[PDB]
C-alpha cells in the first residue's frame, strides 16, 4: 500500500555491501530512492527533465595499515553532457591518507577517511552522472549508509 | 519467479497516484526493452501503455528493477496492469511477464 | 531487525519436519510477496524455495507473520534458509531478508 | 534456546481474538495456546483452505454488554463460505440471539450480562474456499479474559 | 469429481419447507451423507463399528413470550442392536421465556440456540437420531441453523 | 468383542449423586475412557502429545433468582509440563438471572446451558481440568446433559 | 506466569545504572530470540532496545534468565521497560511479555 | 512567510563533556512543525528531506593505540521502531606517532554528512557521536545539525 | 536458610484454613517478588499457586515476611508448599525457597 | 535496590546440584554471579569483548570405591577462537583417583580428590570458554564452592 | 584491536625434555608491558601489587620406595634483600604403597597450583622451580605454566 | 593445526622439483616474516635455511599460503623440513611451526 | 511500437556473432517481406543486407516474429542495423522500421 504521493526526481544509491572490490549502486534498501523518472543505467544516474539539481555523494575509505607512501585517494562526481560529449567532472576531491609513516615494526594501524562532495547544477534532458574513485579496494561499505550517492531535482 | 510484480491488489482514490514494481529474476531478461499493458476491467484488449507524461517509468538495471507510477488516476484507469521484459541469451530468445489489479474509486463531489 | 527468523539453528534428523517462522516488523512489507531462499551447504547457489507439496507455507496478514514447514527431511536439506518480503510506502521500494541454518543428520 | 519436538500434519487452525483490539474482531495465532500451520493461510480475518477434504469447523464468541440500550437488540454469529465453484457467500453454520427480556434498563441501573454462542459442524471444502467466522455486533465482544472467543477448523 | 473419498461421515440439514418437522435431507447444498450412512427414518445407521462423534444443532425462535412457562428439549438419542432400547447420548434443557406474558410492547422475537456434541463409540446397526420437544418454535428458516451429523473419527 | 480401535478418547459424564460437587466417572454405559487418558484428580490426563478435541458440556438449574446479576462460568484448563500453571483452554461466561429479580412468588426453574470445544496441542502428562464456579446449581440428573471429553484427531 | 520481570519499579539517579532481570518459565520459548523495549514517559512508541553499547544483555539457556543493563542513565531513559521471546514447539508458535517501570531523578 | 518544515541546530557551547543541541541561538531554526525533543528532532510531515550535520573533533595530543572519531544520524520511524543509520562516517585522528615523550600537537578533525531521505510523521531524527569529549564548539558553526523538507 | 517457613506440618479439617508465614532472612530478597508452590502428594510435578480467590497473601517490606492464607480446604490441597523469592543485589541476582508440608482428612 | 555500581565482565558459575550426573552451570544461585556480557550458551562462557582476562576453575571428585584400576580424572578449560578454529586446551590437570590398593573386601571407603585451575589470558570478541571433565559421575556438588568456573576481565 | 598493563603467562617449552625452561612466544601465552624473561626469571617492572601463580604436573610411570617428594616454590630476589626466599611453596608425596612390583603399573598423574598477591619492586626477579624436573608432563597443552599479572 | 604442510613423507632420489605447501589456519599470522627449516639426515639437529639460493619460497598474502619447490636437487640432506611463521595479535606474541619428511638416494 | 527491435545497443568483439530480433506488434505485416538494413557510422548510406552466407534469418509466421544472426564480425560492420516489414490489410499498404547499433572493437 502507498501513502501521500510525493513528487519531483529523487535518487538516493546505496552502495552494495555484497560486492567485494566494487562500487554497484542500489535502491532497493531500506532508506534509499530512486522514482519520478530517475534511471541508473550502467551505474550511471540519468537526468530525466531539465533543471536544477542538487548532487551529492559520500564515500568512505578505509585500509588495514599504510602501504605505499604515494597512496591518492580520489572521489569525483563526473557528467557526460549532450551538448558537449565529453565527460566533464562537477565535484572532485583528493585526499593522501597516509603522511609517509609505513609501518615497519608496528601492528597494523587501520584508517578511516571519508570524503563528501556536494553541489547545484543545470542538467539537460539525458546526462549520465557518474559517482567514481580511483581505488575502489579501499571501500568500507560495511555497517550502514557510509557510502552514499543522490539527486534530487530542487 | 521470472518477474515479480510486487503490488498486486492497489485500490487508489480518484487524482491520486501509484507504483507498480516489477524486478527481473531471470538474468537474462534486459531492463531496456520493458513494456507495459492495462486491461480495464470487463473488456478484452490488452492495451500497451506509452512510456511518457502521465506514464512515468523508473528503471535501475544494477538489481534489474523497473517501477511504472502513473499519475492523476480517474475511475476509467480501473484495470488489470502487467509487466513484460525481453530476454536473449545464447541461441535463445523469450519474453515474461507478471500480473497485479487497480480498482480506482470515485470522489463524489460533495454537493452544498 | 526488519524481518525476525526465529528458530536460527535447527538440527533434525532424516524424515522430520523443520519449521521456521518469520516475523515483520516493518509494516511496509507486505505478507502477500513471501520469498524464501535456501543456499546447500558447500554450493554457491542460492536457490528459491517453491510453494507446493514438500514445502509448505503459512501466512497470516493480521501479525505480519509467515512460516515455512519443510516435510520429508533428506540429507540434501542441509543449508542456510532465509526469508523475503516486499516493501513498499511512498517513494520506497525496498526488500528485507533474515537468517538461520539447518544441518541434518542421518 | 531448544528445539521442535514433535511431528504432525492436517491443515489445523485455532485462531482467537486480539484483546488489544478493542471493538473489532481480529484473529491472532501467534499467542500461547492458538495453532495456525500444515497451510493454513489467514487473510482478511478470513481462513483460506489449502487442499480439499472434510474438515471440522467451530468457532464460539462470549458477548457481554453492560446494559440494553433498547428491547430489540439482535446477537448474530455465522461462519460463512464463498467458494471457488460457486463465488456466492453462503452460511455454513449460524445461530441467533435475543440478550435483553424486557429491559432495557429503565427501572433500575446498568446490570452486566454475558450470552455466549457455539458453532460446530462437518463439511467438505475444497481448495481456495475462504471461510469467514463472523458477528454482527462486534461491540459486545469480551475478548479480555483468556479463550472466550475463538475460531477454528481441522482436516479430518 | 477430482479428489479421493474418505469414511463414514453425514451432516444433514432440516428441510425448510416443512412445516411442523423436522425432516433431515442429505441431496441438499453443503450437506453430506456418504461411505455407508444411512438416512432412515430420520435417523442414521452407522455403517461400521467404531468411534464417532455426533452433533446437532437447533435453533428456537418465536414471536411473542407468553408466560406458558416452556421447556426447550434436545436430545441425541441411541437405539442400538445389543440393547435395543433408546438411551439420550447428549442432551440439553433450556427455558426461553422468563416472563408473565408481556403487555405493553408486542411481537418480541426471542431466539435460542442449543448445541449438543461429544465421542462415543457405536456399533454396526446402531441408528441415532436427532429430536425436538417443540418442533412448533423451530426456526429452520434460513441456512445452517439447524443441523444433525456424525463423522468417522 | 469387535473391532479394535485406539485414538486416546475420553467422555466421561458427571456422577448423579454427587452433591454440591462435579466428579467425573467413567464406568457408566455410553461413556468412554481407554487407550492411556487416565482420569486422576478430577482430571484427565494426556498420554501422548498430539492434536486432539476438547469439549465439554455443562447444564445449570435452579429453582430461585436471587441475588441480582449471578454469573455462571465454565472453563477447560490446562496445566502442562512444559508450563506448570492453570491456564484456560476454553472459557465462557452466563448471567441466568435477568434484571428484573422476582417479587410476589418462590417457583420458576430457569434452564442454561454451556457448550465449549476446539481443538489443542497436548503433550505428554498434560492435565486438563472442566470446572464450574457453582456447583450448586449442577443438574447431573436426567442423560447426557453434562459431560466432557478428549479424543485424539 | 511465562516470564517473570523481577525489578517491577526502580527509581535511580542520573548517572547510576539499572539491572532488569527475566527468567523464563515455559520451556519453549528459546534464550536465542530474547527482544527488549522501552516506552519512553510521554510517548506513544514501544522502541526496540538494540543489544550493544550502553545495553548489554547477559543470557544464560541453562537457567533459562536474561537480563540487561544499562549504564550512563540520563532523565531521558524514565519509561516502561518489557522483555519479550519467541517460543516454539510443535506446531505452535507464541511470544511473551513481562512488565516494569523505570524513573530516574537529576 | 516562509512554510516547510525547516530545522538547523547548534551545539550548546557551555555543555560539559556533551552534544547538546540549541535552537534559540543567532542563526539557527526550527519552525514549521519540526521539534526537538528529547535532543531528536521530530519530523512533522511526509515527504522528502534533506538531513545533513557536521562535527568538529579536536584533541591536544594522540594518546594510546587509536581513536575513531564516528558521526551518525539516526532515525526511529514509526514503522519500524529501532534506531537505523541513515548517513555515517569514521575518521581515524591519529595516525599512529603517539607523542613520544616530547610536546602535543592539536589535531582537528571535521566530519559531514547529508543526503536526501523519505521520511513520514513522527519519525525521529538524531545526530549524534562517540566521544563527545572531543568537541571543538569554541566557535560557532563548527558543529551543528538540519533538516529541511524539500 | 534466607527463608524460613514456619508451619513445616500442618494438618487442617476439610472446609478449613491453612496459613504458611515466610520470613525473609536475606536482606536482598524483595518482598515484591513472591511466589508460592504446590506438588500435591504422589506428583512429580511442581505447580506455581495463583494469588486470587480462595489464595490471599499478605506481605510486609520492613520484616520481610510474606503470608498464605487459603481458605476452602479440600483433600486435594494437600501437598509439599513452598515460598520463593526473588533476591538481587549489585551485579547478584538469585532466588531462594522453603519448604513446609500440608495434609487435609475429611469430615466423612 | 542494586545500590552499588560496578563494571568489568564478570563470572563465577556453580554446578547445579540437582542435575543427577551432569555438570550444569548456574548463576541464580547465592554467591554466583553472571554479569556485564558474558553468556552461557551450552555450559560454555561468551567472552563479551576483546581484553585481558583471568580464568578459574576448580571440580572436586568422589566416588564410593575403587572397583577397577581404569580410572583417569581430567580437569580442562578449552577455547574455540574466531581466529583459529579449533579447541585448544587452555590449563589442564591430570590426577590419579585411586593410588593404588584398589578395594577388594569392605570397600565402603568414599574417597575425595579436587582439582584446581587458573591463568591469565588474552581472549578476543566471541571466544567460547568451556570447562570440562572426563567423568562426570564423579562430580560432588553435594556441599557448597567445591565445583565452580568463572572468568574476570582486569 | 588497546592494551592493558605489566602481565605474562608463561608456559614449559614441550621440546625441552627432561627440563624446566619458560616460554613466551607461544601459543596463549602472554609477557608484555614491561616483563622479562631473563635465566628463567620474571623480572617485574613497576613497583606495585602483582598476582603470582603457577602450576607444575608430575608423572610418572613407576612408584619408587625412597618415599618421593615432590616440591615446587615460588621464589623472589629483591633489590632491597639480595637472597632468594619461597613466597610460595607445597610439598607432595605421590606415592604410598611399596612399588607397584606384583602389578608392574604405576601411570600416576599428581598437580600442584600456587597462587597470591605480593607488592614487588622494581628489578625484583621471580623464579618458579620444582625440586625434581625429571616427572615433569609438558605431553599437553598449558598443563604446566607460571605467570604474573599486575593487580 | 595452525600451519598444514600438505607434503610430507616421500622419497624422492636426488633430482626433482616440486612445492612443499604450508597453509596458516590462524589469522593472526603474517605471509611475511616467514622463515623455513631443513632437518640434517633426520640425525642431529634441524638447519636454517637461508634466502633464496637453492630453496625456493612462493608467497601470496591471499592465500595466506606459502610453499618450498625443492629446485637444483643435489644431496644436501635428508630429513623433516618445517616452516614457520611469526604471529602477533594485540599484547600476544607467538610463531607456529610445520614439519615434512623428504628421503634423497642416488643414482 | 508496430515492430519492435529487441537489442537496442550490442558491443561484440572482432570474430563474434550478434543476433537482432524484431517482433511485429501490428498483426498486418507479413514474416514474407520482411527486410534489413545497414548504416555505417560516419555514412549517409543505408545499406540493404542480402540474406545469405553470413546473414542468417529467422523467422516465425505465428508469433509474427523474425531475427538476424550476422556472423564472422568484422572492426568495418560497425553502425546501426534496422528490420522492416510491409503491411496491408484493407486499402492500406505500407511499410514499419525498428532501431538499434552495433559496436564492435578490434583485437591487437
Ligand atoms: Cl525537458
Amino acid at each position: 500500500s502507498s501513502r501521500t504521493p510525493s513528487d519531483k526526481p529523487v535518487a538516493h544509491v546505496v552502495a552494495n555491501p555484497q560486492a567485494e572490490g566494487q562500487l554497484q549502486w542500489l535502491n532497493r534498501r531500506a532508506n534509499a530512492l530512486l522514482a519520478n523518472g530517475v534511471e541508473l543505467r550502467d551505474n550511471q544516474l540519468v537526468v530525466p527533465s531539465e533543471g536544477l539539481y542538487l548532487i551529492y555523494s559520500q564515500v568512505l575509505f578505509k585500509g588495514q595499515g599504510c602501504p605505499s607512501t604515494h597512496v591518492l585517494l580520489t572521489h569525483t562526481i563526473s557528467r557526460i553532457a549532450v551538448s558537449y560529449q565529453t565527460k566533464v567532472n562537477l565535484l572532485s576531491a583528493i585526499k593522501s591518507p597516509c603522511q609517509r609513516e609505513t609501518p615497519e615494526g608496528a601492528e597494523a594501524k587501520p584508517w578511516y577517511e571519508p570524503i563528501y562532495l556536494g553541489g547545484v547544477f543545470q542538467l539537460e534532458k539525458g546526462d549520465r552522472l557518474s559517482a567514481e574513485i580511483n581505488r575502489p579496494d579501499y571501500l568500507d561499505f560495511a555497517e550502514s549508509g557510509q557510502v552514499y550517492f543522490g539527486i534530487i531535482a530542487l | 519467479a521470472r518477474v515479480d510484480q510486487t503490488p498486486q491488489t492497489i485500490t487508489k482514490e480518484t487524482g491520486e497516484s501509484l507504483t507498480i514494481n516489477c524486478v527481473l529474476r531471470d538474468s537474462h531478461c534486459a531492463t531496456s526493452s520493458t513494456y507495459w499493458y492495462r486491461k480495464k476491467s470487463g473488456s478484452t484488449n490488452e492495451e500497451s501503455i506509452s512510456k511518457g507524461g502521465r506514464y512515468v517509468e523508473t528503471v535501475n538495471s544494477g538489481s534489474k528493477s523497473f517501477s511504472l507510477r502513473i499519475n492523476d488516476l480517474t475511475v476509467e484507469d480501473s484495470g488489470t496492469y502487467r509487466c513484460a521484459s525481453e530476454c536473449q541469451y545464447g541461441l535463445a530468445e523469450y519474453d515474461v511477464y507478471g500480473g497485479g489489479t487497480v480498482v480506482t474509486v470515485n470522489a463524489a463531489a460533495h454537493h452544498h
